[PDB]
């Protein structure tokens, strides 16, 4: 009404114990429940939404692609799709093989022998996307004349190893199994 | 109870973190007590529940 | 660090009078032969060095880089090319 | 009789100096679990996360462990 | 970089008898071939100005020598978009090219080197 | 008071396009700003109108762009005009940062304007790069796996992002519906980090090619920028025109109208024209992640600009060392994209590599030691 | 002076969403704005997600 | 609408016996459940200041019913955000609710709209 020094009564309102650590942290309790609770809804929105970018159901269908090989001449790649990505199956010579198992290993970004690689030293099957960005190697042309990613000029061999160039991996072996003498199955 | 305080709640970086460890607790914790909670509710319905006959 | 009309934050200028005339009363093209052909030979003729300098240098290595590279898959460049490889 | 103050100047760069650097120390160490608690909690749901980092954990990893009956998988 | 920097490297040329000779009559053709003189400013015109201790040292200047720096810049600003150069008097000759501005800039740096300094005493 | 001054919403147009207060002697070179607004404008006018003909789907993307220049009126205009422009829009925009790297114009007070512009820089790569995957020609297609694999070289998650930006084991179809909703966002994106930098930069004016103040010395930017405008976007379509109705082709790739087929790569990668400077350093490191690293890096080593210009006066104008160094900067960033499109063999391998650590030297090594023997020689030089 | 109020991308964010004055006595129908400015949002990131899987 | 308008209108009303008879018990039921009072304000704290004419007026009052009417303003809008009403003291008595603006309104009005009028004379 009129002094200024007599502050309005505050009682109805005022807190007994608001100077304890109890009375903060039963606030920050409450904020922090909160937080919680929107770092779990967050994230689970932030995963559940994103996840449609991931392949969908359609798409996640797989192939089991059967390829005969009595057709396939010697010194020859073909190109078989298997989800999408090119399967390189080259029918390798016997001296194509002996040049490939020349290399020694030491000297390799990823050492493995052709031994490691094929099943059949005869049916040289790898996933032809070059392992660096992903192009697909241009078959028979190098300098190691196995393949040449033309995109970054990486040179794979006869094992398909990676020998020059920026891609760090040897080209990729499917999962390949001979059912027949004749057609494997990738 | 100042401890507790002082501990996870004085800093703010020692609350964010409590914050996101307890998210991880409750996102994990919420799904698994949800999962079987619905799969009560819904007993004998879903395909789990039928799955043993085939 | 700039202000705006009446506040641009000019250090107090004195004792600068500028005159012009208007754009109806002057010749747009005054001495624009004079200007083409003098003043843009100046402007060139000063700047030259740094332009012709790196040019001449990036040219020259273009051309020393792809007339081997020419050479080297000719039949002559054969064994010159499988050192290179 | 004192002469004149004793200090020293101590190395500074950008007005950060060690005394004040080395007493954020153990807060950067906090939000540094923080973002990797909060991080790791993103990428929960990534399928690979939980087969490299979440099912290798004692007791809790089990969590993380579930395998679809082949009954019930198209793919 | 400091002015402040710029100052001490030069004096420590300036001190090297070998050091001078071999640098101050590089530096003489660099600033013959800069060619700010040819719109008639003096070098410290062209210091950047956009920063505190800049406009700080500006603000130091005797009103005659800031009035000058004004008229010189509007000057060369009209220069430049005309395309032209100083002809004559406007042409800024060596004797001229004083460092104007050199010792108020050191001022201002030294106050604010040493107050980052006294920010980071330790009794001992 | 005036209304342009008054009305809240006008203030803040004339405070951008009328009564903006610029220095009184910017040259040509300050002209590519509003150029690229014009081509971003023709971008989206182009863009929106090639939206309503093109289909995302990956079976009928490239079939739509043959109805769009075969079949829909002034298609063909629309089609060329856009694919133009993204070319247009990379030489004004490397002129643009090259007037910005000359004129200092990344200097205090303006390193925001310039940081936000190297972001922008970043996103007209992407855009462009997203526009060139809609084709879904043989380029595009592989375009689009080498960029999502990218990721790859990050490492643990990589090969799992890569599949999750593809939406599959390979580009498909799927890439290519969400290029398209990506490509369409991201120019709008861009538009704002464009207005941002501007907002940015009104702090402190543009420079200027004296790089003095010209707080002494203002001038309107209409009428006068309004109308040098005017005379570059003249020249700008002369330029346009020459090529949008003389030579749509001369800046594209002729296996762009083979339809993508993911079994073969041509033999002849060569990716856009703009990006052939990042390609060729990309070529040059024979690491993985190495290569991609020092790609990302060209660009993002701009931001460090501010730090390593050690000079007291702002920009080249009067620092004949530096206007040296910059030319051969320059003409070995145009070395870079000439290396970017000759076939991967002796001797341009090494060539590549070493105009690669002539790029990097210049923000390393270079600039900062002659910006800070030229300060000394401006001191010593004038005593 | 406050970052958020010296640099000038910061301060027109300032202006709108931390220091602009708002009057004390708002009621509940003036949240209507940002429920709007959320519907935006939420309809921008399902719409270009849709945009993405939509021929 | 203008302040001059109403009030103008309103002394139609209240000079017409018939008028006044029918309209006076109407417009003080009409206040009373207008409720403005309610909250401690005065009629014309409620008119609309964000005009040209009626900042000049507001700059008008004398320092005492300024001050005042701050307060008043201050009050409402916190009775206005707790959800409450005014209480004893607080309501608006009838006999307080005086006109405190109306004069200083209707006189800037009047020279506003004389303004107005005498730009438009035409010597005859
Ligand atoms: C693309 C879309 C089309 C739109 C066109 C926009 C291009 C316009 C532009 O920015 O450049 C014109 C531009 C004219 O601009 P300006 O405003 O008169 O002067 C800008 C220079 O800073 C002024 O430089 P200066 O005064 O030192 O004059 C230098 C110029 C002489 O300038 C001329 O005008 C010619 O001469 C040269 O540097 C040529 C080198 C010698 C060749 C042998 O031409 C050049 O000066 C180009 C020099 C680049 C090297
Ligand atoms: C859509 C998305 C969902 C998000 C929710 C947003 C809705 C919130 C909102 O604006 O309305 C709540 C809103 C609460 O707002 P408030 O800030 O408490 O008071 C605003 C009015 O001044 C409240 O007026 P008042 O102080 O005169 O209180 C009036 C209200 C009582 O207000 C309440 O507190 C309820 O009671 C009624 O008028 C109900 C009508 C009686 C029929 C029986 O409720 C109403 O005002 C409902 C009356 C509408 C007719
Ligand atoms: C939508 C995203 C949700 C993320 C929030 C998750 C963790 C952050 C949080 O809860 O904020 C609490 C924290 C702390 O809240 P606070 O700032 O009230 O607490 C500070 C006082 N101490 C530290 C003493 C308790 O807020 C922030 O740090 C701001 C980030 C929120 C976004
Ligand atoms: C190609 C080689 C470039 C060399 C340039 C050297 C300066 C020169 O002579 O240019 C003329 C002019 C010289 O102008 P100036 O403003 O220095 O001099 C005007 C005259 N004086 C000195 C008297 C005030 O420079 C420019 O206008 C240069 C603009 C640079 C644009 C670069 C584009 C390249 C894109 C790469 C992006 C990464
Ligand atoms: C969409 C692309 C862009 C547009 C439309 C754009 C537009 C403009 C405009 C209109 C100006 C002011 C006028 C001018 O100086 O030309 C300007 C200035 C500037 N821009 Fe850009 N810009 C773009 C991209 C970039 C990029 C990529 C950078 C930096 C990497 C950049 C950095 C700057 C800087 C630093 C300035 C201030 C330069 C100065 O005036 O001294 N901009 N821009
Ligand atoms: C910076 C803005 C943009 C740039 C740099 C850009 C760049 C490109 C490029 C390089 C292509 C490949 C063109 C070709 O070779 O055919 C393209 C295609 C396309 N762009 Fe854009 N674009 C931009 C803005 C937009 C916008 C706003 C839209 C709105 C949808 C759009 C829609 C398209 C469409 C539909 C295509 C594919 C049809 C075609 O190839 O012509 N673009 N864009
Ligand atoms: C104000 C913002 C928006 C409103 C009010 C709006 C409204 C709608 C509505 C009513 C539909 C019909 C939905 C249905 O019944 O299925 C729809 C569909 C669609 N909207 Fe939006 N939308 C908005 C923003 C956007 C944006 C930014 C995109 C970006 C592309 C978008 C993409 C789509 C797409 C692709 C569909 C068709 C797929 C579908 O029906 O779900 N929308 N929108
Ligand atoms: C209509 C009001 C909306 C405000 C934004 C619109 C545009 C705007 O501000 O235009 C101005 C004309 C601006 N030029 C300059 O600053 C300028 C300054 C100095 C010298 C010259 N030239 C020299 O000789 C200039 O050209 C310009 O071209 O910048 C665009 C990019 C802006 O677009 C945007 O940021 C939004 C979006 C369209 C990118
Ligand atoms: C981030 C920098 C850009 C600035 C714009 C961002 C948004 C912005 O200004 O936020 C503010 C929070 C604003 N609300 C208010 O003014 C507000 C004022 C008074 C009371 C309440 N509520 C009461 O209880 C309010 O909520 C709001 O919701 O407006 C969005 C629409 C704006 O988005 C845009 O316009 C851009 C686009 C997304 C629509
Ligand atoms: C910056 C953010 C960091 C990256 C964000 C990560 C985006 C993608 C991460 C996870 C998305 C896919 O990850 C996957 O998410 C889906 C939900 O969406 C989960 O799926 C689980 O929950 C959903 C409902 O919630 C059920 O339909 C499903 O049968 C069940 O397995 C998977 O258990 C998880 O492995
Ligand atoms: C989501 C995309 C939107 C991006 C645009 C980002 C910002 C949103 C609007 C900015 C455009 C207008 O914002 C502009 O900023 C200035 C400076 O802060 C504001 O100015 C406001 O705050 C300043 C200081 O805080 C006061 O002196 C002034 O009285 C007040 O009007 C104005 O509101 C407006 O003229
Ligand atoms: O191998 C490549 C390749 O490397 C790029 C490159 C070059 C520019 C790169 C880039 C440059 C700068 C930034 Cl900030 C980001 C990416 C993007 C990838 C392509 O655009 C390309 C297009 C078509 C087929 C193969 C290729
Ligand atoms: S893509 Fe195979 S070499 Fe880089």
């Amino acid at each position: 009404g009129k002094s200024t020094y007599k502050i309005p009564d505050f009682t109805p309102y005022l807190k007994k114990d608001r100077n304890t650590d109890a009375n903060r942290l039963f606030s920050y309790f409450m904020i922090g429940s909160f937080g919680m609770l929107s770092a779990a809804g967050a994230k689970a929105t932030v995963q559940d939404f994103l996840s449609n970018m991931s392949a969908s159901a359609d798409v996640l269908a797989m192939a089991k692609v059967e390829v005969k090989l009595g057709a396939i001449p010697l010194g020859k790649n073909v190109i078989i799709k298997w989800r999408g990505k090119p399967i390189f199956i080259r029918h390798r010579t016997s001296e194509e093989i002996e040049e490939a198992n020349e290399v020694n290993v030491a000297t390799l970004r990823d050492p493995q022998t052709d031994d490691e690689r094929v099943q059949k030293p005869e049916w040289l099957v790898m996933i032809g996307v070059c392992t660096h960005l992903g192009c697909v190697p241009i078959g028979e042309a190098g300098d190691f004349g196995g393949w040449f990613c033309p995109c970054h000029g990486s040179h794979y061999d006869i094992s398909g190893r990676i020998r020059r160039g920026p891609a760090p991996l040897n080209l990729e072996i499917p999962e390949y199994d001979f059912a027949d003498a004749e057609t494997l199955v990738i | 109870a100042t401890t507790f305080y002082n501990v996870f709640v004085k800093r703010n970086s020692a609350f964010v973190a409590t914050i996101l460890a307890s998210a991880f607790v409750f996102d994990m914790t919420f799904e698994t007590a949800i999962d079987n909670f619905w799969d009560r509710i819904n007993a004998g319905k879903q395909w789990k529940d039928i799955r043993h006959k085939y | 660090y700039m202000g705006w009309w009446g506040h641009m934050g000019s250090p107090p200028q004195k004792g600068i009078a500028g005159y012009t005339i208007s754009p109806f009363a002057a010749r747009p093209f005054a001495g624009v032969v004079h200007a083409a052909i003098f003043n843009t030979f100046r402007r060139t003729k000063n700047q030259a060095l740094f332009v012709i300098l790196p040019v001449s240098f990036f040219y020259y290595v273009w051309t020393q880089a792809s007339e081997k590279n020419e050479w080297l898959y000719t039949k002559a460049g054969r064994h010159e090319l499988a050192k290179a490889l | 009789y004192v002469k004149k103050p004793s200090y020293k100047i101590v190395p500074h760069f950008l007005g950060f100096n060690i005394p004040t650097v080395s007493k954020w120390i153990p807060i950067f160490g906090i939000w540094g679990a923080a973002a990797g608690i909060g991080a790791l909690f993103l990428i929960e749901g990534v399928p690979r996360t939980r087969q490299d980092i979440l099912s290798k954990i004692p007791i809790i990893g089990e969590h993380w462990i579930r395998e679809i009956p082949a009954s019930d998988n198209p793919f | 970089a400091s002015i402040t920097s710029v100052v001490k490297t030069s004096e420590l040329i300036l001190k090297s008898p070998l050091l001078s000779k071999i640098v101050v009559p590089l530096a003489k053709t660099y600033v013959k071939f800069s060619g700010y003189r040819q719109l008639g400013f003096k070098m410290n015109d062209l210091i950047i100005e956009e920063t505190p201790n800049m406009q700080l040292a500006l603000r130091r200047l005797p009103p005659t020598e800031s009035y000058d720096r004004v008229y010189r810049l509007i000057r060369a600003t009209q220069f430049s978009l005309s395309h032209k150069l100083a002809t004559g008097n406007d042409i800024t000759k060596p004797e001229e090219d004083d460092h104007y501005l050199i010792p108020y800039i050191l001022d201002v740096e030294a106050e604010a080197f040493e107050k980052d300094a006294l920010d980071n005493l330790e009794v001992v | 008071m005036a209304l342009r001054k008054k009305n809240s919403l006008l203030n803040m147009a004339n405070s951008y396009v009328l009564d903006s207060p610029q220095p009184s002697n910017l040259n040509y070179f300050w002209n590519f700003g509003s150029l690229l607004a014009l081509c971003l404008v023709i971008q989206l006018a182009t863009g929106i109108t090639l939206a309503m003909h093109y289909t995302s789907h990956a079976s009928l993307a490239f079939d739509s762009v043959e109805h769009i220049m075969r079949d829909v009126n002034f298609g063909w205009f629309i089609r060329y005009a856009h694919a133009n422009t993204a070319s247009f829009f990379f030489i004004c925009i490397y002129a643009h940062m090259g007037r910005n790297i000359y004129y200092g114009s990344y200097k205090t007070p303006r390193v925001l304007p310039w940081s936000i512009g190297v972001i922008i820089f970043l996103l007209l790569i992407i855009t462009a790069f997203m526009g060139y995957v809609l084709v879904f020609g043989q380029m595009s297609l592989w375009g689009a796996t080498v960029i999502c694999n990218l990721v790859s070289a990050i490492p643990w998650l990589g090969e799992d992002i890569v599949h999750f930006l593809w939406g599959g084991f390979s580009v498909g179809n799927p890439t290519l519906q969400r290029f398209f909703a990506l490509h369409y966002l991201m120019p709008f994106v861009l538009a704002v980090f464009a207005l941002l930098h501007l907002i940015a930069l009104h702090t402190a004016g543009s420079s200027n090619p004296l790089g003095i103040t010209s707080n002494v010395d203002k001038l309107s930017m209409h009428p006068y920028y309004s109308f040098k405008d005017l005379i570059t976007v003249f020249a700008f379509l002369l330029m346009f025109t020459l090529f949008v109705f003389f030579s749509p082709d001369k800046l594209g790739h002729p296996d762009n109208y083979i339809p993508a087929n993911p079994m073969v790569t041509p033999a002849s990668i060569v990716p856009e024209w703009y990006l052939l400077p990042f390609y060729a350093i990309l070529r040059a490191i024979p690491d993985k992640l190495g290569g991609v690293i020092a790609m990302v890096a060209a660009i993002l080593i701009l931001l460090i600009l501010p730090i390593v210009d050690r000079s007291i006066i702002r920009g080249n104008a009067f620092k004949p060392i530096s206007k040296l160094l910059f030319g051969f900067f320059i003409c070995n960033f145009l070395l870079l994209g000439v290396l970017g499109q000759v076939h991967i063999e002796p001797p341009f391998i090494v060539l590549g590599q070493i105009c690669t650590i002539f790029y990097f030297s210049y923000f390393l090594i270079l600039l900062p030691m002659v910006s800070t023997i030229e300060n000394i020689f401006f001191y010593i030089g004038s005593l």
